[PDB]
């Protein structure tokens, strides 16, 4: 799957919807052809790869034990509950297969929500005792970068990469362990609707004409005054963001943003 | 060499999500299936208690394939509980995204997941560039020429020499493989354009951005209609409109001749992995209250008998537990659902599964592209008609080969294309609306204190549904019977086979060891496992 030339990437799904390794797969300038065959070696991933079943499994104990070294790109939570059996591959469970994988990787990037903070299904009551990587393996020393979102902003993961391979480090990380470079500001410091929220300007309703009219949504729950990404300046898909399709944020980048920011259409 | 015994595929890749394949093969044909889904997350119990406008954002992350799916399902199920009536526009606004949606979802499907079932991508470097293009050139209105894949060729050598394939290790194509039958031109072919799709889907996912702000996990939806009011304007929907433009050619020029070359190469798998019953919920409404309103028509068929279509009672759908890991084996309808995590490991007390068995009048029904296509095609829908019966005189065959593998797959690709068609008139009639001076998106509505709901959805997969309580203006009950859940979910307590299952008897396993054969009917499904379990 690997050896010398590209830097060899073992992506890990757990407790996930996909949502993430989808928005890779959006990758622009580069794109995901460049990334997978120039940039880096993805030498396991299961959305993608040929292999499966005992071959797959073989493919990731070949990657995972180069002596060339790999990166860890996880997505999803670890499913803990009942000593992790709400998740397995292979027929070991979620919990095992992290333990036994991240202490190896050069570097690991938690990437999503759910592999950051644990997300979806670590929304109250949180049957299946989901957490983040860093929470789940706290014991064994793991410290991964943090990429927030649900999904993230792909050109976050692409930039967090090429700053590693450049520098053989980490960049700066914020307290939640998320770069800077890309967390460091508010979405709504950044947001066109701001003069409005200044203003007092604020929707009422979605049929309102204040909404048509482009008003702030903060009435409407709008969760960008305490959400840290780069929406407004990045965009998705080089086109648009939830503000400037007229929905308010819904904090999806934050901790435990299913508990702390529902309701969603409240402030 | 007929190997005797059982085959785990753990994981099955190439698939949404976290699934288990478990068959007996005797004489090297299989004899017997389980599909065992091995990852819970328990969104229906997370959803009690909260604010059911709050339910399509948690219902989204079902699912980030299917993305959007569950947003719209989820609000058309609260829009019906709430008993409002969205505006055109809004109906418009969420038909043009969900079509986005399916052709992006199809052409990954196909070139992405499904292909390397088929394409031995390294046999493309024997391949000779100049013979690849003729016969890409004949098979499509786009000329393709040697150097156009002699670049491919190119990339893909260096890529093999470097000895890191990436994704390609220990492919079971690596070698050879005596269920591989592909030339190397054709390898090539497809291998440029698996390549192509990579850049093309970006586009088809930006389509569904354009309008609902991001892909994936769409934020645009709504109770009451869309947010979008920036979707009304004559740049977003010019911008839509190349998308979707670009989007159709290939799915015209590209995938359906791929699809078909393929087919014509793998005739054989007209022979395996066939179903018996099928249910579809129609999509793309006139009026969000009339499932027969829609584009396609919800219907019901047993027994491949669809000179006797059966009318969609919503009534009849019953989930299974008893070889799943929840309490109990009570049978429930969704409005009466439970979701009672029991975990007993695999075939504990007969259960080797997360997923839930749904059951239609007792039977185990097939959804998704095969069960629309052939209903529609059942109920005199023209263009289904006009693209099935093209495709079926083109690979030389009669209609009884849609009951395959093969079918399935190729009804995968009759579906884009006539929704890649059908885009163009949703999109007229929307720019008619507005043009006509309507320019509404949103309705306003009361949240009642005790109600029942349910959304409909024919998702990619197929029938997808949402089921509301409201008890106090909260959420009482939520369930979630997604089409996975139907086409990949285990036994009944009447130990009916599900269709996956049932479909995988009879398969031929050349190689035990590399058993492609059995992702080839596996993968024709689509499966989401998340979607399935939740
Ligand atoms: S962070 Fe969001 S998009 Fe990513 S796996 Fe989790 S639920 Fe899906
Ligand atoms: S719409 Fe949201 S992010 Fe924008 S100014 Fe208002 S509160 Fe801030
Ligand atoms: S919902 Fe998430 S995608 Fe950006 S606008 Fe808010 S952090
Ligand atoms: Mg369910």
């Amino acid at each position: 799957l690997m050896g010398p030339r590209r830097p060899s990437v073992v992506y890990l799904h757990n407790a996930e919807c996909t949502g993430c390794s989808e928005s890779v797969l959006r990758a622009f300038e580069p794109y995901i052809d460049t990334l997978i065959l120039d940039t880096l070696s993805l030498d396991y991933h299961e959305t993608i790869m040929a292999a499966a079943g005992d071959a797959a499994e073989a493919a990731l104990e070949q990657a995972v034990n180069s002596p060339h070294g790999f990166i860890a790109v996880v997505e999803g939570g670890i499913p803990t509950a009942a000593n992790g059996i709400y998740g397995k591959v292979a027929n070991h469970t979620m919990l095992d297969i992290c333990s036994r994988i991240l202490p190896k990787a050069q570097a690991v990037i938690a990437y999503g929500t759910c592999a950051t903070f644990g997300g979806v299904q670590a929304a109250k009551p949180n049957p299946t005792g989901a957490k983040g990587v860093n929470d789940a393996l706290k014991h064994l020393g793991v410290k991964a970068i943090n990429i927030a979102g649900c999904p993230p902003n792909p050109y976050n993961l692409v930039g967090t990469i090429v700053y590693y391979l450049k520098n053989k480090a980490a960049p700066e990380l914020d307290s939640l362990n998320r770069p800077t470079m890309f967390f460091g500001q508010t979405v709504h410091e950044q947001c066109p609707r701001l003069p409005h929220f200044d203003a007092g300007e604020f929707a009422p309703s979605f049929e309102s004409e204040e909404a048509r009219k482009g008003w702030c949504l903060y009435e409407l729950g709008c969760k960008g005054p305490v959400t840290m990404n780069n929406c407004p300046k990045i965009k998705f898909n080089q086109t648009n963001w939830p503000v400037d399709a007229g929905h308010p944020c819904i904090g999806c980048s934050e901790p435990d943003f299913w508990d702390a920011m529902t309701p969603f259409y409240q402030n | 060499s007929s190997y005797s015994g059982p085959i785990v595929v753990d994981p099955v890749t190439r698939i949404e999500g976290h699934l288990r394949i478990e068959v007996e093969v005797e004489n090297g044909k299989v004899k017997n299936a389980y599909s065992s889904s091995t990852l819970f997350r328990g969104l229906e119990i997370i959803l009690k208690g909260r604010d059911p406008r709050d339910a399509q954002h948690f219902t989204q992350r079902t699912c980030g394939v299917c993305t959007y799916t569950h947003a719209l399902a989820s609000t058309r199920c609260v829009d019906n509980a709430v008993g409002v009536h969205i505006p055109k526009n809004a109906t418009y606004i969420r038909n043009l995204v969900l079509g986005a949606q399916y052709l992006h979802d199809h052409i990954v499907h196909f070139y992405h997941l499904h292909a390397l079932d088929f394409v031995d991508v390294t046999a493309a470097l024997k391949a000779d560039p100049a013979k690849a293009a003729k016969v890409a050139s004949s098979i499509s209105p786009r000329k393709t020429t040697a150097a156009d894949l002699k670049a491919v060729q190119d990339k893909l050598k260096t890529f093999v020499e470097t000895g890191q394939l990436g994704p390609f290790t220990n492919a079971y194509f690596l070698g050879g493989h005596p269920a591989y039958y592909l030339d190397p031109e054709t390898n090539l072919i497809a291998t440029a354009h698996y390549l192509e799709a990579l850049r093309l889907q970006v586009k088809a996912a930006r389509a569904m951005a354009v309008f609902g702000a991001k892909n994936p996990h769409t934020q645009f939806t709504v109770v009451g209609g869309v947010t979008c009011y920036d979707a009304l304007t004559p740049q977003r929907i010019a911008e839509f409109e190349a998308l979707w433009k670009e989007t159709k050619a290939f799915v015209d020029e590209v995938y359906i001749p791929d699809l078909l070359v393929v087919a014509a190469a793998y005739k054989d798998w007209t022979q395996y992995g066939g179903t018996d019953n099928f249910i579809t919920f129609g999509e793309f409404p006139k009026d969000e209250y009339d499932l027969n309103s829609r584009f396609f028509k919800p219907g019901v068929v047993f027994k491949r008998d669809f000179k006797n279509i059966k009318p969609f009672d919503k009534m009849q759908i019953e989930e299974h537990v008893r070889h799943s890991w929840y309490e109990g084996a009570e049978a429930r309808h969704p409005w009466k659902g439970q979701t009672q995590p029991k975990y007993t490991d695999l075939h504990g007390d007969d259960r080797y599964s997360w997923m839930k068995a749904p059951r239609y009048m007792g039977e185990p029904m097939e959804t998704g592209p095969l069960a629309q296509v052939l209903i529609a095609y059942s109920q005199g829908h023209p263009k289904v008609k006009a693209v099935t019966d093209a495709v079926l005189a083109k690979l030389g065959v009669g209609p009884e080969a849609l009951f395959s593998t093969l079918g399935r797959t190729a009804a995968r690709g009759i579906e884009t294309a006539v929704i890649a068609e059908y885009v163009g008139v949703m999109l007229q009639e929307y720019k008619d609306n507005i043009a006509k001076g309507d320019n509404v998106i949103c309705a306003p509505w009361e949240m009642p204190k005790q109600a029942e709901g349910v959304g409909f959805v024919n998702a990619p997969r197929g029938g997808l549904s949402h089921w509301i309580r409201i008890e106090d203006g909260k959420i009482g009950n939520f369930q979630l019977v997604v089409p996975s859940t139907w086409t990949l979910g285990p036994r009944c307590d009447k130990n009916k086979l599900s269709p996956v299952e049932a479909s995988l008897i009879g398969t031929p396993v050349a190689d035990a060891k590399r058993p492609v054969e059995i992702l080839r009917t596996v993968h024709s499904f689509d499966p989401c496992i998340a979607c399935g379990v939740h």
